[PDB]
RNA sequence: UGCGAGUGCCUAGUGGGCCACUUUUGGUAAGCAGAACUGGCGCUGCGGGAUGAACCGAACGCCGGGUUAAGGCGCCCGAUG
RNA sequence: GAGCCUCGGUUGGCCUCGGAUAGCCGGUCCCCCGCGGGGUCCGGUGCGGAGAGCCCUUCGUCCCGGGAAACGGGGCGGCCGGAAAGGGGGCCGCCCUCUCGCCCGUCACGCACCGCACGUUCGUGGGGAACCUGGCGCUAAACCAUUCGUAGACGACCUGCU
C-alpha cells in the first residue's frame, strides 16, 4: 500500500555541448551519488508517467487519462550517480527537471 | 521538499553553483537571510567590482539599460540569473521555483533552514584571508533598508529564543522520562541497539 | 618530459666492438624515469656531451631498476641541480626528506615546477646522496630533526563536503 | 586549548585510504603532511600514509621514533590499546553505525515494531509530567 | 617555510588579574578593566601557571605573514597591563610663534576647543576617545595633559589635537606651529 | 617494403588566388609587397579554439551499440559531487 | 449533497536558537546580580541532546490471554499567544461512547480475479457550465452624452448637474 518505485530526475538527453542525441537519456535518482553504487540499478526498467485529456485504456482497471513511455537503465554516467537509460520511444522534452519513476522488478540481487 | 538554505556564512557564486543546479532539476529552493553572503577577498576590492557594474548603463537611455539592483536579494537574485539558461523557456520555468528572500519571511520563520557544506567561508575560504558581507556592501551601492532589516531580526531572533528554551524545557522532560520507565521499557530498548540505535 | 612516480634506474651501455678496441670501457649511471623504455632514451641523452657517444654507435648493455635499501626508515637526501631558466642556466642544491631515493627525486620534480616553473625537460640531477641528521643547510628540514616531537593540527578544515550535500550542522573543524 | 598532538605513540583512527577503519600508531613525523605509519596489532604494514586521512586518538603508547616494529608490538599491547578502544564511547558509535548497515528488512521490522511501542510510553509519560508541571505551577 | 611553532612567554605581575573568553582577553586591576577581543589573528591564547603568572602564545604551520602577528599579540598585551598599572600620561606641548594658543577643556577633558592658532577667528572643537581624560598641567606656562588607560585610545585623541593645529598652504618649515608629543609617559613610575 | 601494369585517341574547365610551420628579399613595421618546400581554404562538411577561411584533431552514403583524438569535467554545458 | 469538461505536476512529514571555527553542547546550580546572566563543577567534542539524524508507518476485521493506560482517544462554547508577506496553535469541561485504538501471543474470514503495466496519497486540488436541498444578508458602480477650463492636437485631466 506504499511506494515500489526509486524517485529519478529526467536531467536531459545525452549531449555534448552543440550537439544532442535524442535516443539516449540522462537519470538521477535521488539518493545515488556516486559510481561504484549505481551497479544496482542497471537494467531497471523506468517509466515516465504523465497524463494527457483523451482517455486511454489500461490494463487491469478501468480506462483512464495516464500515459506512459516504458524505457530501461542501460549504463552509468560520469561517476556522480548520472546514468543513462533508453526508453521506447524519445522523452518529449517538457520532462526535463520532471521526475519518473525507476522501478526494481527487473531484479537480480 | 522545498529547500530552506540560511545565506549566512556562504559564498556568494559557491552557493549559487549549488543552487542553481538544484534549480534546474525541479525542485524549489528558498534562500533566505540574503545579507549574511559574504565575498571572498577584502572589502575595497568588491566594492569596486560592484561600483564599477553601476557605471554599466546605455547611454541614450538608462531605463531599458541595466537594472542595478541593490538588496541583497536581488544581487543574489542576479547572479543567479547570469548561471542558468534565463533566454530559454526551460531557464524562465526554472526562476519560478526559485524565491529568494532578506530577512526572515514569517512563512519561513518557523522552518528549519538548510546549511550546504559545499559554499560557506570557514570550509572553503582560508582563515587568513579577507571577506565582504553583501548586506553591508549593498547598503553604501544604495540599499536603504538595513536598520529596518536589523530591528526585524533582532525581533525574530530573540522570538527563537523562547521557543529553543521551550524546545530544552521539553527536551529535559524527555530526558526525565527513562529515568523512570527503564524498569519497563528495558524489553525494548536492547532491540534497538543491537541494530546500532542509541549508543 | 613528462612525469608521474618516479624510479631509479641503472643502466650501463658502452660502444660497439671495433677493430681499434674491442673491448670498450662500461659506463654506468643512475637514470630516473617513469619506466624503463625512457630510462634507456634518457640514458643515451645524458652520455651525449660527457662522451663521444650516440645511440647508434652504442648499445644498452643493462637496464635495471634498483630498489630502494631501506623504505621504512626516515632519510634526509642531497640533490645537485641544473635546470634552464627563461635567462641562463643555474645551478641548485636541494633538501627533501622521504622514505625512497626515486620519491625524493620526484618531490624534486614538482616542487621545481612549482618554484620556479622550470619543466621536467630542464632539470639534469647530477647526485642524490645519503645525508645525515648534521651537515643540512635549510631550516625547513632541520625542523622535522628532534626527538620530541609535538604538533596539532590545529585548522582541520574538513573535505567530503559534498556528500550529503544540504545539512543542517554547521560543520566542526576543532579535533 | 588544543588536546590532540601528533606525537612519536599517537594512536589515530583511519578515517579513508586502503586500511580505512583501523587503528594507528605514530612512530616517526615525515613532512608537515606526511608521517610514518605502523598498524602492529591492527593488521596494518608499516608505510607513510598522510594526515588527511587519519582522525587522531587521545591514547599515548611511548617508544622511539625509530621502534622497529617489535617495540611498537610490545608497547600495544602493554597498554591494551585493543580493549581500551573496544570500551571507548567513540567506538561504540562507530560500531553502531555499521550496525544500521546490515540491518535486514526483517530487523528492520523488529526496530520499526519496537520503536513504536517504545516511543508510546515516553510521550505518554512526558505528557504525564507536563500536565503535573502545571499542577505545582500555581 | 611553515615553522613548526613559534612560542613566547608573558611575564605578568602579581597585581593584575586577567582572564579570557578564548582569544577575548580581559585584563582589569587598580585602575579599572580593559577588554580588547584578539581575534582574526588566529592565534591561541594559553594562561598557564597557577595563580595566572604568565601568558603564552602559540602559532603552529605559519609563514611570515603571521609570523610578524605573534610578538604584535605580547605587545598589544603588555600595552594593556601598562595601562592599568601605571596608566598612560602623554604631555601634549604647544608651540606657538606670535599668537599663543589657548586651550581650555570642557566637561572633564572631553571636549578641546583650541583658539587663536595663528590669530585663526576659527575654534576647532575636538572630542577625545571615549575613557580618555584631558587637563592643563602646572608649573609652566601652556602644555596639555591627556590621561587614560588604553594606549589606542589616548594616543589617538593626541594625533587629533596635533592634526587639528595643521598650517595650510605655507611653509611647514618655517611655521613651526601648532601642538605636538612631548613625552611618553606613565601616570605613576612605581 | 608494398602495389595487377603498359599504351592510344578526343576532351570541358582553368590560366585574378590566398593562408600557415620553416628558409628568405624590399620595407621601421604592416591583416604590406615579392620568392622555395610542404600542407590546407578555394572545392570541405564534423568535434574543439565562446564567436570564425587558413589553428588542433579528423575528412562525410542512412542508422544502433561500444571506444576515442583535440579539447575539456563549478553553473550556463555532457563530464572530477 | 451526486454526477460531469479542462489543467498539470504529484506518491509521508521534520513546528524555527544565536554563533564560534586556534573552538562548542547540556546540566545541577553549594555562590552572586536583574526565568535571564557570570564564575566554578560535571560528561562528550569526527559531533549520538548525531539532518551519517527525528516522528508516523496503513492489509483489514472477528474471540481469548499477556505487557501499556486508568490522569488516555474521540464528540461545543469562553480565555490567550501571531503583522516583515500575519498560526486549521495551547487551557477549562460537558447531557454522550470505550478498556476497540498501539506492543507480544491462540483463532479463523475477506473474489485465492489462476506470474505479466501506468498500482498506492496531497485530492472535497485550481478554473467554467448548469442542475440540488435548506438557512442568513444584499442593494450599486463605471463609461458614453452635457457642462466646466485650474487642462487640452485628438484622446487624456479638473468640475458641476431635483
Amino acid at each position: 500500500s506504499g511506494r515500489l518505485w526509486c524517485k529519478a530526475i529526467f536531467a536531459g538527453y545525452k549531449r555534448g555541448l552543440r550537439n544532442q542525441r535524442e535516443h539516449t537519456a540522462l537519470l538521477k535518482i535521488e539518493g545515488v551519488y556516486a559510481r561504484d553504487e549505481t551497479e544496482f540499478y542497471l537494467g531497471k526498467r523506468c517509466a515516465y508517467v504523465y497524463k494527457a485529456k483523451n482517455n486511454t485504456v489500461t490494463p487491469g482497471g478501468k480506462p483512464n487519462k495516464t500515459r506512459v513511455i516504458w524505457g530501461k537503465v542501460t549504463r552509468a554516467h560520469g561517476n556522480s550517480g548520472m546514468v543513462r537509460a533508453k526508453f521506447r520511444s524519445n522523452l518529449p522534452a517538457k520532462a526535463i527537471g520532471h521526475r519518473i519513476r525507476v522501478m526494481l522488478y527487473p531484479s537480480r540481487i | 521538499q522545498v529547500l530552506v538554505l540560511d545565506g549566512r556564512g556562504h559564498l556568494l557564486g559557491r552557493l549559487a553553483a549549488i543552487v542553481a543546479k538544484q534549480v534546474l532539476l525541479g525542485r524549489k529552493v528558498v534562500v533566505v537571510r540574503c545579507e549574511g553572503i559574504n565575498i571572498s577577498g577584502n572589502f575595497y576590492r568588491n566594492k569596486l567590482k560592484y561600483l564599477a557594474f553601476l557605471r554599466k548603463r546605455m547611454n541614450t537611455n538608462p531605463s531599458r539599460g541595466p537594472y542595478h539592483f541593490r538588496a541583497p536579494s536581488r544581487i543574489f537574485w542576479r547572479t543567479v540569473r547570469g548561471m542558468l539558461p534565463h533566454k530559454t523557456k526551460r531557464g524562465q520555468a526554472a526562476l519560478d521555483r526559485l524565491k529568494v528572500f532578506d530577512g526572515i519571511p514569517p512563512p519561513y520563520d518557523k522552518k528549519k533552514r538548510m546549511v550546504v557544506p559545499a559554499a560557506l567561508k570557514v570550509v572553503r575560504l582560508k582563515p587568513t584571508r579577507k571577506f565582504a558581507y553583501l548586506g553591508r556592501l549593498a547598503h553604501e551601492v544604495g540599499w536603504k533598508y538595513q536598520a529596518v532589516t536589523a530591528t526585524l531580526e533582532e525581533k525574530r531572533k530573540e522570538k527563537a529564543k523562547i521557543h529553543y528554551r521551550k524546545k530544552k524545557q521539553l527536551m529535559r522532560l524527555r530526558k526525565q522520562a527513562e529515568k523512570n520507565v527503564e524498569k519497563k521499557i528495558d524489553r525494548f530498548t536492547e532491540v534497538l541497539k543491537t541494530h546500532g540505535f542509541l549508543v | 618530459k613528462a612525469s608521474g612516480t618516479l624510479r631509479e634506474y641503472k643502466v650501463v651501455g658502452r660502444c660497439l666492438p671495433t677493430p681499434k678496441c674491442r673491448t670498450p670501457p662500461l659506463y654506468r649511471m643512475r637514470i630516473f624515469a617513469p619506466n624503463h623504455v625512457v630510462a634507456k632514451s634518457r640514458f643515451w641523452y645524458f652520455v651525449s656531451q660527457l662522451k663521444k657517444m650516440k645511440k647508434s654507435s652504442g648499445e644498452i648493455v643493462y637496464c635495471g631498476q634498483v630498489f630502494e635499501k631501506s623504505p621504512l626508515r626516515v632519510k634526509n637526501f642531497g640533490i645537485w641541480l641544473r635546470y634552464d631558466s627563461r635567462s641562463g642556466t643555474h645551478n641548485m642544491y636541494r633538501e627533501y626528506r622521504d622514505l625512497t631515493t626515486a620519491g625524493a627525486v620526484t618531490q624534486c620534480y614538482r616542487d621545481m615546477g612549482a618554484r620556479h616553473r622550470a619543466r621536467a625537460h630542464s632539470i639534469q640531477i647530477m647526485k642524490v646522496e645519503e645525508i645525515a641528521a648534521s651537515k643540512c643547510r635549510r631550516p625547513a628540514v632541520k625542523q622535522f630533526h628532534d626527538s620530541k616531537i609535538k604538533f596539532p593540527l590545529p585548522h582541520r578544515v574538513l573535505r567530503r563536503q559534498h556528500k550529503p550535500r544540504f545539512t543542517t550542522k554547521r560543520p566542526n573543524t576543532f579535533f | 586549548v588544543f588536546r590532540r598532538f601528533v606525537e612519536v605513540g599517537r594512536v589515530a583512527y583511519v578515517s579513508f585510504g586502503p586500511h580505512a577503519g583501523k587503528l594507528v600508531a605514530i612512530v616517526d613525523v615525515i613532512d608537515q603532511n606526511r608521517a610514518l605509519v605502523d598498524g602492529p596489532c591492527t593488521r596494518v604494514r608499516r608505510q607513510a600514509m598522510p594526515f588527511k586521512c587519519m582522525q587522531l586518538t587521545d591514547f599515548i603508547l611511548k617508544f622511539p621514533h625509530s621502534a622497529r616494529q617489535k617495540y611498537v608490538r610490545k608497547a600495544w599491547e602493554k597498554a591494551d590499546i585493543n580493549t581500551k578502544w573496544a570500551a571507548t564511547r567513540w567506538a561504540k558509535k562507530i560500531e553502531a553505525r555499521e550496525r544500521k548497515a546490515k540491518m535486514t528488512d526483517f530487523d528492520r521490522y523488529k526496530v520499526m515494531k519496537a520503536k513504536k511501542m517504545r516511543n508510546r510510553i515516553i510521550k505518554n509519560e512526558v505528557k504525564k509530567l507536563q500536565r503535573a508541571a502545571l499542577l505545582k505551577a500555581s | 617555510m611553515k615553522t613548526i611553532l613559534s612560542n613566547q612567554t608573558v611575564d605578568i605581575p602579581e597585581n593584575v588579574d586577567i582572564s579570557l573568553k578564548g582569544r577575548t582577553v580581559i585584563v582589569k586591576g587598580p585602575r579599572g578593566t580593559l577588554r580588547r577581543d584578539f581575534n582574526h589573528i588566529n592565534v591561541e591564547l594559553s594562561l598557564l601557571g597557577k595563580k595566572k603568572k604568565r601568558l603564552r602564545v602559540d602559532k603552529w604551520w605559519g609563514n611570515r605573514k603571521e609570523l610578524a602577528t605573534v610578538r604584535t599579540i605580547c605587545s598589544h598585551v603588555q600595552n594593556m597591563i601598562k595601562g592599568v598599572t601605571l596608566g598612560f600620561r602623554y604631555k601634549m606641548r604647544s608651540v606657538y610663534a606670535h599668537f599663543p594658543i589657548n586651550v581650555v577643556i570642557q566637561e572633564n577633558g572631553s571636549l578641546v576647543e583650541i583658539r587663536n592658532f595663528l590669530g585663526e577667528k576659527y575654534i576647532r572643537r575636538v572630542r577625545m576617545r571615549p575613557g580618555v581624560a584631558c587637563s592643563v598641567s602646572q608649573a609652566q606656562k601652556d602644555e596639555l595633559v591627556l590621561e587614560g588607560n588604553d594606549i589606542e585610545l589616548v594616543s589617538n585623541s593626541a594625533a587629533l589635537i596635533q592634526q587639528a593645529t595643521t598650517v595650510k598652504n605655507k611653509d611647514i618649515r618655517k611655521f613651526l606651529d601648532g601642538i605636538y608629543v612631548s613625552e611618553k609617559g606613565t601616570v605613576q613610575q612605581a
